[PDB]
């Protein structure tokens, strides 16, 4: 659960270059031979993920931002890859969404699960029937408060160690849009020594999950090996194969989804990539002819607002109201009207000089932001007891035969010792 | 589900001698590696099994040096350089790894000496025992070698074979003697009702049982 | 509802939001119990001047006036042909019919045309098409695909 | 040192549930497995089942399958054991091992608990005399022995002179039959002894605690 690995060590996040990657479907709304133009969370072209790798001394299993949404992209021989968590805690305090492949279906699951500080999954002593059949669930120690569960459908997974370059490629797609989540997937085969390949790929949706959690951090699950000849320490001396996982953040981008005759994209295009992107989405085309075209309008964004308003001088003398040498009696309550001027709250509300404050239709601090039309001053002297029964819909000898208060009364009352 | 077999049964060494015990598996255990899965377990008299070999090629820390395993496939076989008094019990084979564990029928070992008769003697039931309405003829066969020995009942020259026990004691610390006892549980009626007892001791080292009676109007 | 949820003077199972630091913005459950700082001092996280706690109870009874009785809400939020279609009404469906201009009404989508067996393949997720005009071009059948 | 400590007995009836502990000690139980065995006289050791703390997760003999939970104590150090809807068949004696740091090679064994399952109640031993037969039989030496029946549950501990006489004497094994237990002892003495000196053997049943002197 808790048993850190006792091989793993910390790496700088070294950055490298996507080259078409992060590309997907918005809709299943189907369209082919087609130049389509959408807005959605979308990974630049160009731009900088994550560099991040698995050997038996440098384990990569870091917490990494979700924020509005990422990209997944891995080369793969064996699928060391097994899942990932999310959630805004990844522990217990909240939900949170985890996809784990445990060599017979795709679970997906939304609970309270318990932190851990490696979670993952393995396997161990195979021996002579191959099998690589999920063993140990390291995931989370305890779960409650399930709100959702899904199963896909079941299949074998391949763990085998091969020999030569990386013959499989994973990407995926994960982002919410409303605390809806969606995902996409793409599988091709590769031959790649490193790095990641030159090429264009398509992303389709795997699941539908509209679960509605925030989410701000996930973490990246790997498959490590177990044996009868080589064990370690629980479980801190396990060991896991090579794999390389690339990780991605998504942009509210706009795209130039070019579709074929089958409705499958053989090429995209960003906006804010290139300025000849910017001209192929102006002109709504994949060429581009030579020659000089409008594509936007440039302008200077304010640095900063900037209010200047009039003197409030001239200021009602609302403190000598409140210091007055005298107040009238609660029956003969004086009624000031106050026009011509203008009022200063700030020092009034904001400065602690009374005991009880409260305003009744209208929070102190917007009135500060409204104009009136009338304003009038009432100011009278009770007993102690009897100043609960100054609000609306009130009774007693002060609210009823004294001074009443309408029950649409949207003043407010000052009181002090 | 993997069953596993053994053989011998049993099988006497004495001092300084070589113990070999084998064991059979219906389902290989060997793997690419080149490495074995397997763990020998010994039993002693009045105590749990202990380990004694890991991967047959192997030996567990604290184990002496004498106890070594050998094999391949599915055939293997445990050996012993220097037998001693304390290598008494029982010897088991396991399979380990991540599959249902196997375990062995078991293998006994015993130290080898001159061979011995048993000593017949026989004891009537007690008065008491009689008088709280049970009886039990019970027959002592001590000090005889091998382990291999039975007691047949009879009653008036007639057999009978219903509430006969029989125990079998460990190897002695001394004179390593086995001794064993033939009670015959029998009611008061049962009893009383027949006069002649014999108790006959098929042994191997002699030809002719040994064989001792009395008379209940005797005793 | 003032037959049920109003108890005696009120009901504290029932309560709201009185303050919040800012606006609040669509389709957002705000859950905090973060004290509403009107002032300029600090409120610790304590009620006290210029420091009310937010959350607040009703006033439902069973003698409140048609305007103070608790009335239960109930809101429908939907999305019209962005999606599969999980749900439906309860609007008996007919056969097929193909080669022939007919009024269609296929997963919510009304309209007229001519229904004919197409040569373009879809994704198994894809369920609507779009022509060059994004108008409707094909569709999927919900029960036979 | 690791030990592990168990209970020395168990008795309950048939349909009942067995609740049985297997202590820790000088290693760590959430890194280490867990394991158990069963032992009988006739066929010898049946395995049962492993667990990993840590994990939790059981595998079990296909004969036991359904027949029983396996669960671990991280606290406590201490593993436990529960089997349901016993019955006759279940009478044997369990194991427990463990401390194999995910490795083969390390593992050690408790002293074991015996449990049986049946539906008799402890029953105080009968203790008799036994002398020898007809005078007919003699010899240069003579032979005594003790009668042990009708006992319930083991262990009973049968010695002569309350063990100061361990010249010729032989222990033999309990054995079981009808939901009993039936022991016998025997000592050998010359003919200078006895009747020339008294000779006694002391039965002791700590369940029952009954203690008998018989004089032959
Ligand atoms: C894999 O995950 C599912 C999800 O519930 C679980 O039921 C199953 O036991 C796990 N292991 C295997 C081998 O399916």
């Amino acid at each position: 659960q808790c048993v850190n690995l006792t091989t793993r060590t910390q790496l700088p996040p070294a950055y490298t270059n996507s080259f078409t990657r992060g590309v997907y479907y918005p809709d299943k709304v189907f369209r082919s031979s087609v130049l389509h133009s959408t807005q959605d969370l979308f990974l630049p072209f160009f731009s900088n993920v994550t560099w991040f790798h698995a050997i038996h001394k440098r384990f990569d299993n870091p917490v990494l931002p979700f924020n509005d949404g990422v990209y997944f992209a891995s080369t793969e021989k064996s699928n060391i890859i097994r899942g990932w968590i999310f959630g805004t805690t990844l522990d217990s305090k909240t939900q949170s969404l985890l996809i784990v492949n445990n060599a017979t279906n795709v679970v997906i699951k939304v609970c309270e699960f318990q932190f851990c500080n490696d979670p993952f999954l393995g396997v161990y002593y195979h021996k002579n029937n191959k099998s690589w059949m999920e063993s140990e669930f390291r995931v989370y120690s305890s779960a409650n408060n399930c709100t959702f569960e899904y199963v896909s459908q079941p299949f074998l997974m391949d763990l085998e160690g091969k020999q030569g370059n990386f013959k499989n490629l994973r990407e995926f797609v994960f982002k919410n849009i409303d605390g809806y989540f969606k995902i996409y997937s793409k599988h091709t085969p590769i031959n790649l020594v490193r790095d990641l390949p030159q090429g264009f790929s398509a992303l389709e949706p795997l699941v539908d999950l509209p679960i509605g959690i925030n989410i701000t951090r996930f973490q990246t699950l790997l498959a490590l090996h177990r044996s009868y000849l080589t064990p370690g320490d629980s479980s801190s001396g396990w060991t896991a194969g090579a794999a390389a996982y690339y990780v991605g953040y998504l942009q509210p981008r706009t795209f130039l989804l070019k579709y074929n005759e089958n409705g499958t994209i053989t090429d995209a295009v960003d906006c804010a990539l290139d300025p000849l992107s910017e001209t192929k989405c102006t002109l709504k085309s994949f060429t581009v002819e030579k020659g000089i075209y409008q594509t936007s309008n440039f302008r200077v964004q304010p640095t900063e607002s900037i209010v200047r308003f009039p003197n409030i001088t001239n200021l009602c003398p609302f403190g000598e109201v409140f210091n007055a040498t005298r107040f009238a009696s609660v029956y003969a309550w004086n009624r000031k009207r106050i026009s011509n001027c203008v009022a200063d709250y700030s020092v009034l509300y904001n400065s602690a000089s009374f005991s009880t404050f409260k305003c009744y239709g209208v929070s102190p601090t917007k009135l500060n932001d409204l104009c009136f039309t009338n304003v009038y001053a009432d100011s009278f002297v009770i007993r102690g007891d009897e100043v609960r029964q100054i609000a609306p819909g009130q009774t007693g000898k002060i609210a009823d035969y004294n001074y009443k208060l309408p029950d649409d009364f949207t003043g407010c009352v000052i009181a002090w010792n | 589900d993997v069953l596993m077999t053994q053989t011998p049964l049993s099988l006497p060494v004495s001092l300084g001698d070589q113990a070999s015990i084998s064991c059979r598996s219906s389902q290989s255990i060997v793997h690419s590696n080149g490495n074995t899965y397997l763990e020998w377990y010994l039993q002693k008299p009045g105590q749990s099994p202990k380990l004694l070999i890991y991967k047959v090629s192997n030996r567990f820390s604290g184990v002496p040096d004498r106890f070594s395993g050998s094999g391949s496939g599915t055939d293997f076989t445990l050996k012993i350089s220097r037998v001693e008094a304390e290598d008494l019990g029982v010897y088991y084979c396991f399979q380990g790894s991540h599959v249902p564990r196997t375990f062995g029928g078991g293998t006994k070992l015993e130290i080898k000496r001159a061979d011995a008769a048993p000593t017949v003697s026989i004891f009537p039931p007690s008065s008491e025992q009689l008088t709280s309405g049970g009886a039990s003829v019970v027959c002592f066969l001590n000090n005889f070698y091998p382990k291999d020995i039975n007691v047949k009942w009879k009653i008036d020259g007639s057999e009978r074979q219903n509430g006969v026990l029989n125990s079998w004691t460990d190897q002695d610390s001394k004179d390593s003697t086995y001794s064993m006892s033939s009670t015959l549980t029998l009611t008061k009626d049962e009893y009383e009702r027949h006069n002649s007892y014999t108790c006959e001791a098929t042994h191997k080292t002699s030809t002719s049982p040994i064989v001792k009676s009395f008379n209940r109007n005797e005793c | 509802s003032n037959n049920l949820d109003s108890k005696v003077g009120g009901n504290y199972n029932y309560l709201y939001r009185l303050f919040r630091k800012s606006n609040l913005k669509p389709f957002e459950r705000d859950i905090s119990t973060e004290i509403y700082q009107a002032g300029s001092t600090p409120c610790n996280g304590v009620e006290g001047f210029n420091c009310y706690f937010p959350l607040q109870s009703y006033g439902f009874q069973p003698t409140n006036g048609v305007g103070y009785q608790p009335y239960r809400v109930v809101v429908l939020s939907f999305e019209l042909l962005h999606a599969p279609a999980t749900v439906c009404g309860p609007k008996k469906s007919t056969n097929l019919v193909k080669n022939k201009c007919v009024n269609f009404n296929f997963n919510g989508l009304t309209g007229t045309g001519v229904l004919t067996e197409s040569n373009k393949k879809f994704l198994p997720f894809q369920q609507f098409g779009r022509d060059i005009a994004d108008t409707t071009d094909a569709v999927r059948d919900p029960q036979t695909l | 040192e690791v030990q592990l400590l168990q209970s020395g007995a168990e008795l309950v009836r048939p349909g009942a549930l067995v609740k049985l502990s297997c202590k820790a000690s000088g290693f760590n139980i959430k890194d280490y497995y867990m394991h158990w065995v069963k032992q009988r006289p006739e066929q010898g050791l049946e395995w049962f089942g492993w667990i990993d703390p840590e994990n939790g997760n059981t595998i079990y003999d296909p004969k036991f399958q359904g027949k029983a939970s396996i669960t671990a104590d991280t606290s406590s150090n201490t593993a436990y054991l529960q089997l349901s809807s016993l019955t006759s068949e279940d009478t044997a004696v369990y194991y427990c091992a463990g401390s194999g740091n995910y490795e083969d090679a390390m593992d050690y064994w408790g002293q074991g608990t015996s449990v049986t399952v049946s539906s008799a109640k402890t029953t105080p031993p009968s203790v008799y005399p036994l002398a020898p037969g007809s005078a007919a039989q003699t010899n240069s030496m003579v032979t005594l022995g003790c009668l042990v029946k009708g006992y319930f549950p083991e262990p009973v501990t049968v010695t002569w002179n309350s063990g100061s006489l361990s010249s010729g004497v032989h222990t033999f094994p309990a054995v079981l039959q009808s939901d009993l237990y039936t022991l016998s002892s025997s000592v050998t003495v010359p003919s200078s002894t006895w009747p020339s000196e008294t000779v006694t053997c002391n039965v002791a049943h700590p369940a029952s605690s009954t203690k008998v002197d018989k004089k032959i």
